[PDB]
RNA sequence: CUCCUGCUUAUG
RNA sequence: AGCAGUAGCAAGGAG
């Protein structure tokens, strides 16, 4: 029973393996059965003391908590995969049995009238010009004849990618030659660009009330006993018909429809081009309507694991005029006059290849649940306030409190919007929804190192004299993690004003 | 106008503006290409971590080894982290540490841990995650992995009869002891093996790329052991985790919320008339790559100096199988032209014949560590990669927590495996520079760095531990993973009651006030309705599911007892969570459709919630199609034998059919014992038991020759 | 006549030459080895293989015999439900399953499904007749403690449920006797009259019993009183910073 | 740069 | 071209 196998190998692979001052385990095993400790302990830790040369960093007297290193060098761009703002949709009434999204291109190309829809081979600027006529045309001839499958030609030979790719040889034949192929490898990181001044703009767009109702597909209300359930369906029902209405709403719609479009398409159909609407769905009085906002068109997605980077090409309906800053990377050309009652404006089409992935897929087609963070905060304030208290005062408290948000441009000190708290749920789920979308690397660092800031304006707020041990690397890393992400420099802009507005009141701070 | 998001925190505390803070709903990161930069990143961050040039040879091995215990070469570059541990400062904190609770500590729960080693049946080891088949040099599932194991003992030399823990890790040692292993390749050929390739073979740790962690910018090389490194790692962690459960000062098994309130309020209660506290949040950095498995062989050594014979030489083997781990070093590099055409591949094995093609990074990292470098590992001994002992290093926390340096200044805290917080009491602030940098100095010392960009302190309660800010008074909650809600997807049964359990464990162990719980209820039903193109039937949808429902439900007398599967609406509520759908609606349904859909004799379910939808999905085609297709024969061969095991024991799949005889000699004899209990009160009959006697006696000869 | 029919399987199945090796050289305990083959890594994404599962034609793997006994090849307007494409099994749609439940077959089952599920029709009896009151608004919160949540009447301890289930159902290689038994097998005498002649299947059996004699006992954060039958009405109890309990009785 | 090769009907 | 970020995807084969 109490005999392991005392082996060969293992024995002398035991005794190899002490540490430097010992000869075998036996050795080991009998010096550490008769340890006992002293007090020449306390000579290794004063000794170990005394070379360290590392002082502690107060705050009230050594405040050098600089605002963050935004890089100032070229804006950077626009790099959503579709329109948010600059958007433009065509509508009909919606037939129930017409319901698929072939059937929604087609009853939209009669409905939309494309024989109208002119292009000139010039564009206003970009790239590539002729490419993206030829292929206007061609897929407009290929949604006039009603079937959605393009005939192999050059311009999708070029956009959409095909014989472009790398030929992989394996290490088994290389046929080596004198100073010819000379092959090695080299790398590079990523670009580094400036701030953007047109996502103020887009969030203040995102937030405002569209006259287009219901836009989100919600489900039915369970049965409430005489329990919590009055006050979880009365939650539910007042931030549910604050959020219907926004435009937050219609790109999550247009995300939900579009990207479940070419989602199955990715599934039924391999190796084949498809062409696939970009719309929504919405109330417009009473009347459930359907949307038309551009077209888009896959790249024989080959889907093997959860990357493989599919081409998507998207041409969009615009009435508003580019810029070479923002709409960098377009191929903006023109496309009609379109009569807009209050006289006939004009009509702009943008032309951009893009790209999704399978794992960028089921975040974005399930991106219904960006409602779940917003109701968890605001019930939090709500709970937290009856809470502390101790009445059932929730109803006039949704009215009668307010909360600072969106200083102006030209003044930031002590110059605050206060709003009700039901915009403030607007506001958040906007902020959720701009999480959902531009998640990237650097969000995630920025996110971890703005907590520990955050701490430090808790601290600040009770005057409770934090300290720190290094500053040098802690700003070496928040601005390591700072590089081309569009959300991230505009976040780690506000916290910089966050800083002054907090630094109007509390001594922790610079200007 | 300006807008700023953050504004909030004015006037509110960091307890309700923390969870706006998080990017959980967006995409995680992944990895791509090869993970062999991360590796070498790795192994070679080691050796530059170890202080020390002290190299010993080997006789075992063909590398060299060298040393991370009591050889320093201190630099004065000591803020930078060191990977050198004194051994006698560390047994000084143990023998300081077993004087605090009790005198026979060690033995107690060593013996505790010895008692549940004795009763542990080896099928223990298929309860984890993945492993590393040698055989085939894959990753693959725990069952797979131990039974070609176990396929190459009883192809080799004998038969396996072990049925314990003890007998199979006994098996191991006398694997290492046998010269010449075999086992099967791929056209399923049988091939051999010498002595020493198996030794470098049982000590190969495979690495991977971390995919999917919310946190990081850069990217970290995880590992994956064997399976001869796997039941001794479930002995340490048994002891350790019985020590760690012991102790008081730790939070990993889990309250984490009652004992920081214990020891605030319980040293708040240790003041004099001038002293005062203040609380620390670190993050130890290079976690594991300055934890030696040297320092464990000492430790653990120390722990079972009075136990037994047999636990104080069989919890001294992973240790020393830490000391000389080999590394896959993933899959190469690739190489490409001027003009990006033409892009070939370069492995691990012929890194070291085209060096001449690398980077400057690539050239740097590999000339550091070009003498410890195998034809496709590495040979790393002082590295305690992720995965492996998790509960033992929380003891040295507990043995840097637990310091009496003889005034009365000194500290306290919680510890968890690489987060701490340390409460400081001291009179004047440098004398807090004195003791906080002596608990600096003690944490350099045993091996534990503190990372001093991520850490701060404050006087009151304002700290940070595993993602919970504590504040002055409350508490904000862990923020949970939102992709939990759906990962079912195996039925139309079993989604929306798995989606109102998920919702239930949620609502009870994190916050999760009731308007959230009933907003992700309806959002899980949406995504349930859309997943499976099942509407209501007021609703105007139209496609093939619903003209059958828009057709038949004049059928029907009782509308609202439709199924949710079947265009149904929402009849579970909060409080309704903990029963299923079908349950609560069996009290109104019609019985035409009641008795139609419980039917058992049905196309799809024939061939914890009621199988009434229970159908499966197709299969494949392309696992047919490779070279792999007899491996799907040899599932089929499991599956034909465990129904024919089934068939013989009527109940085998409650009790674990422990046993050491063979499987068809328990089918042989318990036929011949149930056809004589069945037979003196039941058969009786000479053509049926004769033949039947005939059919065993038959197989008998046929199975022995 | 059931040995016979045991019989001819196993003299089948040992006429194959390479399943020889296979049986005879494991052991009785390898069967949990045996049970596990799964050489897929994780089914990493099974509710975005389920949706691309549902969105095709054909996605399910259904019995051919029954559904050519009383199903129709298409419904009224071109809805598919059948194949001929491969055992004798056959693809088909889920409209097959919702033509199932609109116009197929019916069996009396009531009974029996009213007997499999005792405990969770107790718990929505015991759902259905409660009273609450209104919310009470305070600071709430206790430590976690090991509670049993549900209201057996026997308090077995997840030791003599795998050995009473032993020896009711099937004793012929049970167990070793223990002391444990004695009134546990006058428990055994009233079950074995109960479990003796039913169409109720072994393995399910073997779940109905572990149901009501076993007080599930978690690690949970409880508040007040800690009666076992309010303890699955934990989550609706009280949270964090709300509470509401009215119960009379 | 030149030349040879494919099925999967998708309905908030 | 493009996605993407410390390395890959953007069909496969022959010359």
């Amino acid at each position: 029973e109490l005999e392991m196998y005392k082996s060969k190998l293992f024995i002398a692979m035991r005794d190899e393996s002490v540490p430097l001052p010992y000869i075998n385990y036996e050795h080991l095993r009998t010096r550490c059965e008769t340890f006992k400790r002293n007090q020449a302990e306390c000579e290794a830790k004063v000794a170990d003391v005394a070379s360290r040369l590392k002082i502690k960093l107060e705050h009230l007297e050594e405040n050098k908590l600089r605002p963050l290193e935004i890089p100032k060098e070229k804006e950077a761009p626009y790099t959503h995969k579709f329109l948010m703002k600059d958007a433009w949709f065509f509508a009909k009434p919606h037939d129930s049995e017409r319901a698929q999204p072939q059937q929604i291109l087609y009853d939209f190309f009669e409905a939309a009238n494309m024989g109208f829809m002119t292009t000139s081979p010039k564009p206003i600027f970009g790239k590539q010009g002729l490419m993206y006529h030829s292929l206007w045309g061609q897929t407009k001839r290929a949604i006039k004849d009603k079937r959605n499958e393009l005939e192999p030609s050059e311009q999708r030979d070029f956009l959409c990618g095909i014989g472009r790719a790398s030929k992989k040889i394996q290490e088994d034949k290389w046929q080596e030659s004198r100073e010819e192929e000379f092959k090695q490898e080299e790398t590079k990181g990523a670009a580094k660009r400036g701030f953007p001044t047109w996502f103020n703009e887009e969030w203040l767009w995102a937030m405002r009330d569209s006259k287009i109702g219901d836009w989100i597909p919600m489900a039915e209300m369970p049965p409430c006993k005489n329990e919590m359930e009055d006050y979880a369906k009365k939650m539910c029902e007042e931030l549910e018909s604050k959020i219907q209405g926004t435009n937050c709403a219609r790109e999550m719609s247009k995300l939900i429809h579009t990207i479940g479009s070419l989602h199955t398409e990715c599934r039924n159909f391999p190796g084949k081009v498809k062409i696939v609407p970009i719309y929504c769905r919405g109330t417009l009085r009473g009347e459930s309507t359907d949307c038309l906002f551009g077209i888009a068109i896959k790249g024989k997605s080959h889907l093997n694991k959860d990357d493989g980077m599919y081409t998507v090409v998207t041409f969009e309906f615009s009435t508003e005029e580019p810029n070479p800053s923002k709409h960098e990377k377009y191929t903006v050309f023109e496309a009609g006059t379109v009569p807009v009652e209050a006289k006939e404006k004009k009509l702009f089409l943008y032309c951009r290849t893009t790209g999704m992935s399978k794992l960028k897929n089921d975040w974005f087609s399930k991106c219904r649940r960006c409602l779940i963070p917003t109701m968890e905060t605001v019930e939090q304030i709500v709970l937290k306030e009856c809470a502390l208290k101790e009445e059932n005062r929730v109803s006039e408290m949704l009215e009668n409190k307010r909360a600072w948000i969106a200083h102006e441009n030209g003044e930031n000190l002590t110059r605050l919007v206060s709003t009700k708290l039901k915009d403030l749920c607007r506001m958040l789920i906007v902020t959720q929804f701009y999480y959902c979308i531009y998640n990237d690397n650097q969000l995630e660092g920025f996110c971890n190192e703005q907590k520990k800031f955050l701490m430090f304006l808790q601290a600040d707020k009770d005057s409770k004299s934090a300290f720190t041990f290094n500053q040098k690397g802690l700003y070496e890393k928040i601005e390591e993690c700072i590089v081309s992400n569009p959300l991230c420099i505009f976040l780690a802009d506000r916290l910089n004003k966050l800083f002054l507005v907090a630094k109007s009141n509390g001594a922790k701070y610079f200007e | 106008m300006e807008i700023n998001p953050y504004l909030l925190m004015l006037n509110n505390d960091i307890t309700s503006m923390i969870s706006l803070t998080y990017p959980y709903t967006g995409a995680p990161p992944m990895s791509h290409g090869t993970s062999t930069k991360y590796s070498m990143e790795t192994v070679s961050r080691t050796y530059s971590y170890s202080r020390t040039k002290k190299e010993v040879p080997s006789g075992i091995f063909p590398i060299e080894r060298r040393k991370f215990c009591n050889t320093i070469e201190d630099k004065e570059n000591l803020e930078k982290p060191n990977g050198n541990v004194d051994i006698n400062f560390m047994l000084s904190l143990a023998e300081m540490l077993e004087e605090k609770m009790g005198k026979g500590f060690f033995k107690f729960c060593a013996n505790e841990a010895e008692a549940e080693i004795l009763k542990m049946h080896f099928s223990k080891l298929t309860e984890g995650r993945q492993t590393y088949d040698w055989t085939s040099e894959r990753n693959m599932p725990a069952a797979t992995a131990l039974q070609l194991t176990v396929d190459a003992i009883q192809e080799t030399q004998g038969t396996f009869k072990g049925t314990t823990m003890v007998e199979y890790c006994n098996k191991i040692l006398e694997m290492m002891d046998w010269p010449e292993v075999k086992f099967k390749k791929v056209t399923l050929m049988i091939t051999k093996i010498g002595r020493e390739e198996f030794i470098k073979r049982i000590c190969t740790i495979n690495t991977m790329a971390k995919d999917g962690e919310r946190g990081k910018y850069k990217r970290r090389a995880i590992a994956t052991p064997g399976m001869g490194i796997r039941p001794f790692s479930k002995i340490v962690e048994t002891l350790a985790q019985k020590i760690c459960e012991r102790l008081a000062e730790s939070g990993l098994p889990v309250e984490k919320k009652a004992k920081l309130k214990t020891t605030v309020s319980s040293t708040n209660s240790k003041l004099q008339e001038g002293q005062f506290m203040v609380n620390i949040t670190g993050d130890n950095s290079k976690w594991n790559e300055c934890q030696q498995p040297e320092a464990y062989l000492a430790m653990l050594a120390y722990i079972t100096k009075d136990s037994s014979n047999l636990m104080k030489d069989l919890c001294s083997v992973a240790p020393t199988l830490f000391c000389n781990k080999y590394v896959k070093m993933g899959q190469g590099f690739r190489a490409k032209n001027k003009r990006k055409t033409k892009e070939i591949v370069i492995p691990a094995k012929k890194m070291k014949e085209r060096k001449e093609l690398m980077n400057a990074e690539w050239r740097d990292l590999f000339e550091t560590i070009e003498p410890y470098m195998d034809g496709e590992c590495c040979f790393l001994g002082g590295g305690m990669l992720m995965g492996m002992f998790n509960m033992l290093s929380t003891v040295f926390g507990v043995m840097t927590l637990n310091y009496r340096e003889e005034r009365n200044c000194y500290w306290t805290g919680l510890q968890s495996s690489d987060d701490f917080v340390l409460f400081c009491i001291s009179r004047t602030w440098p004398e807090m520079e004195m003791t906080i940098l002596k608990f600096i100095a003690v944490c350099k010392l045993m091996g534990i760095n503190m990372s001093l960009e991520k850490s701060y302190g404050c006087l009151p309660e304002l700290f940070e531990f595993t993602s919970m800010f504590f504040s002055g008074d409350f508490v904000s909650n862990i923020a949970l993973e939102l992709p939990a809600f759906t990962t079912a997807g195996m039925n139309e049964g079993t989604d929306f009651t798995a989606a109102m359990s998920v919702i239930r464990t949620n609502m009870i162990n994190n916050g999760l006030s009731p308007g959230t719980a009933l907003m992700a209820l309806r959002i899980c039903l949406q995504e349930f309705r859309a997943t499976y193109r099942v509407h209501p039937y007021d609703s105007g949808v139209k496609n093939h599911r619903m003209k059958i429902i828009r057709k038949f439900i004049e059928t029907i007398e009782n509308k609202d007892g439709l199924l949710i599967s079947d265009g149904g609406k929402l009849m579970n509520n909060i409080s309704s969570l903990h029963i299923p759908e079908e349950i609560l609606k069996e009290d109104l349904m019609d019985p035409s459709y009641r008795n139609r859909v419980f039917n058992p004799r049905n196309p799809f379910t024939q061939f914890a919630v009621v199988s009434t939808h229970s159908f499966r999905t197709r299969s494949n085609r392309t696992l047919l199609n490779t070279d792999m297709r007899a491996m799907a024969l040899e599932e089929k061969r499991y599956q034909v034998v465990c129904n024919m095991y089934r068939s013989v024991f009527e109940s085998a799949d409650v009790n674990t059919p422990i046993g050491s005889m063979s499987m068809g000699e328990a089918i042989e004899a318990k036929i011949l014992d149930r056809a004589r209990t069945q037979f003196e009160n039941g058969i009786i009959g000479g053509e049926e038991y004769s033949e039947i006697k005939r059919l065993i006696e038959d197989a008998k000869r046929q199975r022995l020759s | 006549s059931l040995l016979l029919t045991l019989a001819k399987e196993y003299a089948n199945l040992t006429k194959d030459k390479k399943s020889c090796k296979l049986l005879s050289q494991g052991t009785v305990s390898s069967y949990t080895t045996f049970k596990k083959w799964t050489t897929s890594r994780k089914e990493k994404n099974p509710s975005l293989r389920m949706r691309w599962a549902m969105g095709s034609k054909f996605p399910i793997m259904a019995n051919r015999e029954i559904l050519e006994e009383a199903g129709i090849p298409e419904q009224w307007e071109g809805i598919d439900l059948w194949s001929k494409k491969d055992l004798g099994m056959v693809l088909a749609s889920p409209a097959a399953i919702t033509y199932w439940n609109f116009c197929g077959p019916g069996v009396d089952n009531s009974s029996v499904i009213k007997d499999v599920y005792k405990a969770k029709f107790m718990k929505k009896e015991r759902w259905r007749e409660t009273l609450w009151g209104p919310m009470n608004f305070e600071l709430v919160g206790k430590q976690r403690r090991v509670v049993e949540t549900q209201p057996v009447e026997i308090k077995l301890n997840q030791k003599e449920i795998k050995e009473l289930t032993m020896w009711v159902l099937f004793e012929d290689e049970a167990n070793l006797a223990s002391k444990f038994i004695q009134e546990n097998f006058s428990l055994v005498l009233s079950l074995r009259e109960l479990y003796k002649g039913k169409a109720v299947n072994k393995d399910v059996a073997a779940f109905m019993i572990a149901h009501q004699f076993s007080p599930e006992k978690r690690f949970l954060p409880t508040f007040g009183p800690i009666r076992p039958e309010r303890m699955e009405l934990l989550h609706c109890l009280g949270g964090d910073f709300w509470k509401i309990e009215a119960v009379t009785a």
